[PDB]
Order: structure tokens, then C-alpha cells, then sequence
RNA sequence: GGGAUCGAAGAUGAUCAGAUACCGUCGUAGUCUUAACCAUAAACUAUGCCGACUAGGGAUCGGGUGGUGUUUUUAAUGACCCACUCGGCACCUUACGAGAAAUCAAAGUCUUUGGGUUCUGGGGGGAGUAUGGUCGCAAGGCUGAAACUUAAAGGAAUUGAC
């Protein structure tokens, strides 16, 4: 690995944000009247295709082409910017596919202004856990399990999350934010069933 | 250890009828099964049926039309005298005026009403209504 | 589900069933014509042979038994009969 | 259901399920009756002209309802290639 | 009255005139005044009252001796209150009964058309057709239900813990309801399916 | 705004807000260089129905 | 049968493909193995869009039979469906329910929301289960938009489509409204496209 | 015969203290093995064996078939991936059904009562006692009453005093 030290600490903290502290990371490449030095790929992405000038502040040269990562849904083939927590969202915002977003290598050119994905030509698809038995809400079995006490507010006859706009989903995303802030100042969840749903748990 | 090929066949028909299916397959066939089905067909409880040859006792596919309430076998095949037929019909059938008890007699296989016209008796096989 | 044709199953669904559970039984093995690289003499081999079949002209071996289909030797040529 | 003089003596004659021929009882509140509009040759629905089907609560509860209705509608003219016998 | 449900409006307007329409189309009934006008001859019998800890539980049977019967159970804090509310529940549950002949079809039905059974809890009740002049061969509680339905001759058999009174009445009530479920060869004929009255008079029923 | 409260100055705006429609449809192929990107199995479906469309095929593999 | 003018046109086909209605996703129920054309190597299934058209017209012919239009109820609890059903109930005479259904709306008169529908149309049979269940207590038939994972109890006419994508939900409701107005006299001819754009039905987030 | 460890019996230390209220030391038979006996257990899934039907999904163990599949290597084989199938220990979903209920792929196809066949029970005690027989070196096993006495004993599931 690499040693963290009390001198290096601030740089390491920035690296864990995902920002390029080194400069020239993945760089592949009216006169010079303005230039921008920045280490954030999200800003760089906008700058390049608007035909702005980017400055490699580690070296003093303008950048024409760069390679980085973005998300791509393999169902509908649409491309999305990588969120700043650095992992996929659960649902595709276009087609509503569940878990279909994969991180994909991408290149950008000032010259063309276009965006190009790079695909692994020998990809093997994994299909473990795509299909499984799930309860139906209107079965006679379900109506017996529901019980005689009406809606139980503790252990709330749990219903699985399967849609983006299901009201159950709205709670978990905001509650996740709340628990984050509470725990961090005091110190100062998963959806679907995963691949192995079909293997019995003792 | 199939002790009765006839008992299996009517059991398959009952289970299909209860769930609402329109067809059923039964294995194996026999002469007795064919005769029994032909009686049921005459009175309108089942549609056509078809026999498949295989050099190994064959198979039957039966069409079902939804009229059948129950069919069943009586085992053992008790001996029945002409005076006794009136008792079996009282026990087995749901009413005085529909349904049939089925007999083997040396005059053939027939329902209990035909047996009275011809004035014959023999052994009980089963019932339909 | 409630209504289906039991007498005319589709060819594709019939091909995947177990050999005893099709509408009528039948084998799925077959026979081969086989030639060794040397001789002209053809011979007939059962696809699930249990013996190590030799050529007729000489004690060269054509196949070896396994748990299932027989393994034909190298250099042999065959035609499904 | 007729007396000796030939008079009818039923209260009423029940409806029967078009899928399975079962009698629909007077309190099978899950049963339904569907009306499909007839279509004029100019392509417009004719008022008060229907093709009608009835389904028992048993069939609907068991989830067979949709498959049964495809079959019935296709042997009438209402569908083309939705249902297959095999 | 001022009917609140769609069916109530058609009844008060006089568009529907016999209860056989309601049974034929299997429509739900929510307002007791509907039965009260279509079926005026209905009369009631009170089968049991007992105190419980204080509250009163009442069991009520209603019918007319001509093919319609209903059953209802209610608990209330006053004896008169339990009976009052018990009658309302019994009227809502009214169902038809099929009756027939033990033999040759001379002169009006007098018995059941088939053997039937019903079960509730441990108790089971079985009804068997009987020849004319047998009367009702049943225990006193079950005998009263069959009279108000209008059966003349029937044999009965029973099993289980018949001393629990309300399980016995419910089981018998299920058994007579099943009489219209049994398909028989004279019902094999094919019928065109009627149009519902809620279609025909749709504008009378609205608003 | 706040829950459980309404007044004309909201109601008048909401009926305006939800009448919005873009100038060019989001489904228009003009947004997609004039073609539909589809897999091999999708183009098989089209052929089975007949029709003729400006498809473009990705292998997916 | 309906005349050849009701066949699926090439222009409508483009709309269905552009909205991704043919993407059936995963976890296929055993019923609705019909309506499936084939599977991709990655595991997504292709819905037979030709059958989607056939069933949609059949559903339209059922709605057009109702004697007076306010007796049709359209329901969507999920938010992506809410603007769609509101627009549907404006161009047709139907009655919308959007948001919380409040149990006891078809049973329990003496309720402010009490209704007596003749027909119910549901956008998602798993989320709208309360409305489907209560309809079964009172002899009401049900039409549902169904994805390949949908349960099947008490639904009488399933329309197979992608039930998750925002554009898919809006497009299907749009096409239904067009077909009922065109089986009625409200649109003069089947040959001329309707002036309302599909986008009027789409969900709008910010 | 062997005899490390642990340890019925036995010989000893303390007898104080309410969470730690039963604790510490030594140790015979035994614990292992060879040759003969004994025939009991909550020996339990508290569910007799054989056969047919009503039901679907993907995980796993053994065998087989197919694939223009990946890797080992330039083939074969091995390991892995996808589809199918026979057999097995289990799981999830489903209720035409069953049940007093808890619950049940059988505990279903039973008042609409009959596929073949073996064993056992008939309110609670007296009592697995007495007596006869039989097996065993013994401890004991198998078979097995009556006089008399009594109004309950028992199963599952609800609500909740001081
Ligand atoms: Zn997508």
C-alpha cells in the first residue's frame, strides 16, 4: 500500500472523495485567453464538450482527451453520470430496470464533443438469482398470515421493495440520510434479495 | 403393485373434474375400462375418448364436459341377487330418479335399470351420477 | 393450463422429455459405420457399446467404454448409419 | 322441476359458468359478467349490442380467469392469435 | 327511507319487482328495507337468549314457509336491543331453497331434491328426502328452521357435539343452501345469459 | 407551501403548471439520430409481425 | 372480426419501441409465459408487442360498452401513474383515484369516498391490491396493466407491458384514451393521428 | 489383558456468606480390548409398509446428454459456465382441500363414506401390581388380571387480577 502520515493526511482525505490529486490521471492527449484547472471529472466532462479549455495544473498543458468511468444500463443502453458516493443506484431512471446499471469505461473528446464507451469483448453474463418464489398479497395463505389485529405498526407485515416509486422506498432513502447525520455528529439497509436468495438459510 | 386398474382410472377422472380441467390421460387401459366408459358416454357424462396403441397395454385420453359429479368403484365385487339391487341404489345414489349402479352379468356389463328390463343379475362394479 | 392438447404435443417439448415419459416409448441410441485409418473394411458399432470393439482385419481397437456413450478412437472416421 | 301436468315449478334457473359449466350460486359475490361491444362496419361501437361471458368465483380466485377468457374470445371473432391450443 | 345504494333506488322506484331477479344476478344486498318490501310475508322466531359477562346474545331465524330462510346472531347490552338487531342481520342473509319430489311428480314439491350435508365446527348435519306424510324428523331446534323454509318431509342424521347450539344451526343453514349448488340432468340445458337490470335502468339508478 | 393548506394563488398555478408540454416529443427519433437501437431478438420480433422500421442492431452477445 | 383497419400500424410500433414497452425485465411468473417472445443472453425477456396491441383493443371494447362513463374508475397509487390517470379521466368521463385508496370504498356505505363502479382499471396489481381485493366482494370486473412478474388473482383482462418505465406507463394510458374516443364518435376517423401529444401524460419530476 | 485421563462407592477439608448456596483433595468398580451373556431408551419425524393422482420455482449431492462456451495446452482429459433429465437430504410459494385448533405435499383425493395388507385403543385410579408360564448366572425381560374406588382426568387456543 502507501503510508498515510500526518503530513499527507489532507491529500489522502481528498483522494477518498474520488478527486484526482495527482493531475493528468487518465489524460490521453482566442488562443489560451482563458483556461480552467480542476481535478473533478464531473466538471471536466462539461468543460470538454462545450469546447472549454482545461489546464493540466500539474504540468501546464491543455487537455484534449480524457478517460474515466460512468454508469451504463445494459438493458436500454443509456449512459448516466457516476454519483459521488461512487456506486450504482438501484434503479435505472429511464427503463426502470432493477440492478441493471454497470460502471463503464468512457472517453471524451473536445474535437468531436461525443462520448464513447469501451466494452469488454468477451463478457460472460451471470444470471444467478434472477428468478425466485415470492408471496402474493391476495393468496389465502397471505390473508391468514396477515392476522386479526389489523395493521401491525411494529414488524409491519413487511412488503418487498420492487418499484422505484413504491412508497416504502421513499421512507428508506430519507431515513438513511437522517441516520447518517445523527451518527456522525454523535461520534464527533439493502433491497432486493441478492444472488443467493434460492439457497436455504438455517 | 397395482391391485386394480379400474380403481386408478376413475380416481384420475375425479381429480381432473374437481379442478376444472377439460381432459385427462389414464394408463394402462383394459377391456373392462373401455366397457365402463362406453356406458358413461351413452348417458352423456363424458365426451369422446381416444385409445393409443403402444404394444404395452395402451393409454386413453378422455374429454370432459363438466356434467360429472362423482364416479367410483366398489371393492370387493360382491355378489348381488335380484332382490338386493334395491338396497344398493338406496345407499349409493343421491336420489330415486337419476344416477346409475353398474353390474357385470353374464349378459354383459350394464346399468341397473337395463338389468331390470332384461331380468338378470351378477356382481357390482361401481356407480355414476 | 385447463385446456391443452394431449394428443398432439409439440416436437420441441417432446424432444426434451425422458425416454420413458414420451407419449410412446422409444430408444435414443443409434448405430455407426466406422473405418480404421488402415483398412478398407467398414464395421458397425453401437453408440453405447460396452465392449472394446476391435477391427475385423486386425486387433486394432475402435472404441472404449465409458459410463455413457462410447469413446471412438483417434484417426477413425464414422458416419451415422 | 315440472309437475305431472307439465307446469314448471322452479323458483328460478341459475346461470352457469362459461368456463367450467359450474352453477353460480346466489351468493358467489366473486363472480362477474363481461359485456363486449359489437362493432359497426364503419368502426364504431353499436349501443346495446353485446357479446357476453360469465365467470365463477372459483376460476377468478385461482388465477385462471385471464387464460380462459383468451380462449373464449378467440373462438369467437374477438381475437386473432393470442391463444394456442398446444 | 331515502335509499343510499344503487340497488335500493331501483327497488323503491318499482323497477325491480321480485326477489328472483336479485338471486339470479347474485347481487349484494346492503339495506334491509329492500327485503322488507320485496318479501313482506316474512316472519321471525327467536331461538335462544343467554346472559354473558353484562350482555345478551340472541339467535334469530326468519323466513316465510314458501322457500326463503335466513339466520342471524347478535350480541347487545339489552335484551330488546339484541333481538332488534338480530332480526336485521337475519333479513340480510336470506337465501333460496330448492325442493322436489321423493317419487312420482304428482301435485307440488314436498321434499328435497337430493341428499345434502353441511359442516361447522365439529358438527355435521345430513338431510335425506322422505316420502309423503313423514313430517320433519329432526330435533326441536333444527325442526323449526326447516319449517320456516317450507319443507314438509325430510329425514335427518347428525354427528359431532350437537349440544353447542349455534354450530348446529349454522351447519344446517349451510346444508339447505347447498341444494341449489348440485347440478342435475334436468338442468343440463343451455341458456342465453340475461342482461343485468343495473344496465337497463342505469339512468334511473344514478344520482 | 405547507401541507393541509390551499388557496386560489396555488390552485391557479397548479392548473397552469401541469398543462406543460414540450415543443418536440421525447419519443421522436429526431432525438436519437433517426434510428432505434435494439438487440438481435428485438429485430426478430419485428420481422415476425411484418412491418418495416429504421432499426439499428447491437449484438449484446 | 374487426376489419383490417384495426391492424397494428407501423407508426404506432415506433412509439411502443421508443418507450421501451417491450422490455419485460426478470422474474417471470409461470402464468404469462405466453406473451414472451424470447430471452436475451443477458437475461431480459422480450414481450410480444403484437399481442399487447390485440389485448388493448379488446379492453377498449369493454370500456366502450358501459352505459354511462362516470361508472369507470381508474386507480394509481404509485406516483409515476398519477398524472396519467388524471388526464385519462379528463378526456374520457371516468373517475380518478390517485394516492391513498382508503379501505372500505366499495364496501361500507356511510363513507365520504363511497362509490359504486361498474368497472375498475388498475395500473399495478401488486401495489393496488387493496382495490382489487375489495372489488371481489361485490361482483366488479377488473382490467390491469401487468408486467411479467405480476400476480394474477382476480384480474380478468391483462394488458402485457413494461410497467416500470415512466414513458411506458404514460404511453399505454394515452393509447387507451385514443381507442375509446375513437370507438365512440368523438374522433371522426381512425386514419388521422390525434392532436394531443403523448408527453402530456408523462410524469414531471422537478 | 491393559490401566494415561475422568470417576457411582468410600475416606477426608469448610460450615462462613443468599447471584456467584454447592464447593476442595485423594480414589475402588468402571471408562479401552479379547471370548461369552443381557435385549432395555424421549430406541422421536412423538407420524406402519406397497401403489396411483392433485404443484410450481431454483439451490445443493450422485449419474447421463447437448453447447459455434471459458481456462489448463498447440489435442483428449480435468476444473468452471448455460440448457435438459433420472434419483436423494431439504427449502420457498400455492389450498380445489383437511382439521378442535396449533398447523398439514399429506395429516389431501371421507356422510358425494370401498386401491392391497399388518399392529394397537375403548373414562380416571387400583397397576405394569398379584398369580401362572417362559427366557436369564444374576440384575431382570416377555405375557398379564379382579375385588374395590371415583365425576371427572385430558387437548388446543383467548383475555388478563393482587
Ligand atoms: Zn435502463
Amino acid at each position: 500500500g502507501d503510508w498515510i502520515t500526518p503530513e499527507n493526511l489532507t491529500e489522502a482525505i481528498i483522494k477518498d472523495s474520488g478527486e484526482d490529486t495527482t493531475g493528468s490521471l487518465g489524460v490521453e492527449a482566442p488562443e489560451n485567453q482563458v483556461a480552467l484547472a480542476t481535478g473533478d471529472f464531473a466538471v471536466q466532462n462539461v468543460a470538454l464538450q462545450m469546447n472549454l479549455n482545461l489546464m493540466n495544473f500539474m504540468s501546464g498543458l491543455k487537455i484534449k482527451r480524457i478517460r474515466n468511468y460512468m454508469l451504463r444500463c445494459h438493458a436500454c443502453f443509456k449512459i448516466f453520470p457516476l454519483p459521488k458516493d461512487g456506486k450504482p443506484k438501484h434503479f435505472c431512471a429511464s427503463c426502470g430496470g432493477q440492478g441493471t446499471l454497470l460502471r463503464c469505461a468512457v472517453s471524451v473528446d473536445s474535437r468531436t464533443g461525443n462520448v464513447t464507451p469501451h466494452l469488454k469483448s468477451n463478457f460472460q453474463w451471470n444470471n444467478r438469482g434472477n428468478r425466485y418464489s415470492v408471496a402474493s398479497p391476495l393468496s389465502k395463505n397471505s390473508q391468514k398470515r396477515y392476522g386479526k389485529k389489523g395493521h401491525v405498526h411494529s414488524k409491519p407485515q413487511e412488503n418487498v421493495i420492487l418499484r422505484e416509486d413504491q412508497k416504502e422506498y421513499e421512507k428508506v432513502i430519507k431515513q438513511e440520510e437522517w441516520t447518517r447525520r445523527h451518527n456522525e455528529k454523535i461520534l464527533n439497509v439493502r433491497i432486493g434479495k441478492g444472488r443467493y436468495v434460492n439457497s436455504s438459510k438455517r | 403393485t397395482r391391485s386394480s386398474v379400474l380403481a386408478d382410472a376413475l380416481n384420475a377422472i375425479n381429480n381432473a373434474e374437481k379442478t376444472g380441467k377439460r381432459q385427462v390421460l389414464i394408463r394402462p387401459s383394459s377391456k373392462v375400462i373401455i366397457k365402463f366408459l362406453q356406458v358413461m358416454q351413452k348417458h352423456g357424462y363424458i365426451g369422446e375418448f381416444e385409445y393409443i396403441d403402444d404394444h404395452r397395454s395402451g393409454k386413453i385420453v378422455v374429454q370432459l364436459n363438466g356434467r360429472l359429479n362423482k364416479c367410483g368403484v366398489i371393492s370387493p365385487r360382491f355378489n348381488v341377487k335380484i332382490g338386493d339391487i334395491e338396497k344398493w341404489t338406496a345407499n349409493l345414489l343421491p336420489a330415486r330418479q337419476f344416477g346409475y349402479v353398474i353390474l357385470t352379468t353374464s349378459a354383459g356389463i350394464m346399468d341397473h335399470e337395463e338389468a331390470r328390463r332384461k331380468h338378470v343379475s351378477g356382481k357390482i362394479l361401481g356407480f355414476v351420477y | 393450463v385447463l385446456v391443452q392438447d394431449l394428443l398432439h404435443p409439440t416436437a420441441a417439448s417432446e424432444a426434451r422429455k425422458h425416454k420413458l415419459k414420451t407419449l410412446v416409448q422409444g430408444p435414443r441410441s443409434y448405430f455407426l459405420d466406422v473405418k480404421c485409418p488402415g483398412c478398407l473394411n467398414i464395421t458397425t458399432v453401437f453408440s453405447h457399446a460396452q465392449t472394446a470393439v476391435t477391427c475385423e482385419s486386425c486387433s486394432t481397437i475402435l472404441c472404449t467404454p465409458t459410463g455413457g456413450k462410447a469413446k471412438l478412437s483417434e484417426g477413425t472416421s464414422f458416419r451415422r448409419k | 322441476m315440472e309437475n305431472d301436468k307439465g307446469q314448471l315449478v322452479e323458483l328460478y334457473v341459475p346461470r352457469k359458468c362459461s368456463a367450467t359449466n359450474r352453477i353460480i350460486k346466489a351468493d358467489d359475490h366473486a363472480s362477474v359478467q363481461i359485456n363486449v361491444a359489437k362493432v359497426d362496419e364503419e368502426g364504431r361501437a353499436i349501443p346495446g349490442e353485446y357479446v357476453t361471458y360469465a365467470l365463477s368465483g372459483y376460476v377468478r380466485s385461482r388465477g385462471e380467469s385471464d387464460d380462459s377468457l383468451n380462449r373464449l374470445a378467440q373462438n369467437d371473432g374477438l381475437l386473432k392469435n393470442v391463444w394456442s391450443y398446444s | 327511507w331515502v335509499p343510499v345504494t344503487k340497488l335500493g333506488r331501483l327497488v323503491k322506484a318499482g323497477k325491480i319487482t321480485t326477489i328472483e331477479e336479485i338471486f339470479l344476478h347474485s347481487l349484494p344486498v346492503k339495506e334491509f328495507q329492500i327485503i322488507d318490501t320485496l318479501l313482506p310475508g316474512l316472519q321471525d322466531e327467536v331461538m335462544n337468549i343467554k346472559p354473558v359477562q353484562t350482555r345478551f346474545k340472541a339467535v334469530v331465524v326468519v323466513g316465510d314457509s314458501n322457500g326463503h330462510v335466513g339466520l342471524g346472531i347478535k350480541t347487545a347490552k339489552e335484551v330488546a336491543g339484541a333481538i332488534r338487531a338480530g332480526i336485521i342481520i337475519a333479513k340480510l342473509s336470506v337465501i333460496p331453497i330448492r325442493r322436489g319430489y321423493w317419487g312420482t311428480n304428482l301435485g307440488q314439491p314436498h321434499s328435497l331434491a337430493t341428499k345434502t350435508t353441511g359442516k361447522c365446527g365439529s358438527v355435521t348435519v345430513r338431510l335425506i328426502p322422505a316420502p309423503r306424510g313423514s313430517g320433519i324428523v329432526a330435533s326441536p331446534a333444527v325442526k323449526k328452521l326447516l319449517q320456516l323454509a317450507g319443507v314438509e318431509d325430510v329425514y335427518t342424521q347428525s354427528n359431532g357435539k350437537t349440544r353447542t347450539l349455534e354450530n348446529t344451526l349454522k351447519a344446517a343453514f349451510v346444508a339447505i343452501g347447498n341444494t341449489y349448488g348440485f347440478l342435475t340432468p334436468n338442468l343440463w340445458a343451455e341458456q342465453p345469459l340475461p342482461v343485468s337490470p343495473l344496465d337497463i335502468y342505469s339512468d334511473e339508478a344514478s344520482a | 407551501p405547507v401541507r393541509g393548506i390551499s388557496f386560489k394563488l396555488q390552485e391557479e398555478e397548479r392548473e397552469r403548471k401541469d398543462q406543460y408540454v414540450p415543443e418536440v416529443s421525447a419519443l421522436d427519433l429526431s432525438r436519437s439520430n433517426g434510428v432505434l437501437n435494439v438487440d438481435n431478438q428485438t429485430s426478430d420480433l419485428v420481422k415476425s409481425l411484418g412491418l418495416k422500421l429504421p432499426l439499428s442492431v447491437i449484438n449484446v452477445s | 372480426s374487426l376489419p383490417a383497419t384495426f391492424d397494428l400500424t407501423p407508426e404506432d410500433a415506433q412509439l411502443l419501441l421508443a418507450a421501451n414497452t417491450h422490455l419485460g425485465a426478470r422474474n417471470v411468473q409461470v402464468h404469462q409465459e405466453p406473451y414472451v417472445f424470447n430471452a436475451r443472453p443477458d437475461g431480459v425477456h422480450v414481450i410480444n408487442v403484437g399481442k399487447t396491441w390485440e389485448k388493448l383493443v379488446l379492453a377498449a371494447r369493454i370500456i366502450a360498452a358501459i352505459p354511462n362513463p362516470e361508472d369507470v374508475v381508474a386507480i394509481s397509487s404509485r406516483t409515476f401513474g398519477q398524472r396519467a390517470v388524471l388526464k385519462f379521466a379528463a378526456h374520457t368521463g371516468a373517475t380518478p383515484i390517485a394516492g391513498r385508496f382508503t379501505p372500505g370504498s366499495f364496501t361500507n356505505y356511510i363513507t365520504r369516498s363511497f362509490k359504486e363502479p361498474r368497472l375498475v382499471i388498475v395500473t399495478d396489481p401488486r401495489s393496488d391490491a387493496q382495490a382489487i381485493k375489495e372489488a371481489s366482494y361485490v361482483n366488479i370486473p377488473v382490467i390491469a396493466l401487468t408486467d411479467l412478474d405480476s400476480p394474477s388473482e382476480f384480474v380478468d383482462v391483462a394488458i402485457p407491458c413494461n410497467n416500470r418505465g415512466k414513458h411506458s406507463i404514460g404511453l399505454i394510458w394515452y393509447l387507451l384514451a385514443r381507442e375509446v374516443l375513437r370507438l365512440r364518435g368523438a374522433l371522426v376517423d381512425r386514419t388521422q393521428p390525434w392532436s394531443i401529444m403523448p408527453d402530456l401524460y408523462f410524469y414531471r419530476d422537478p
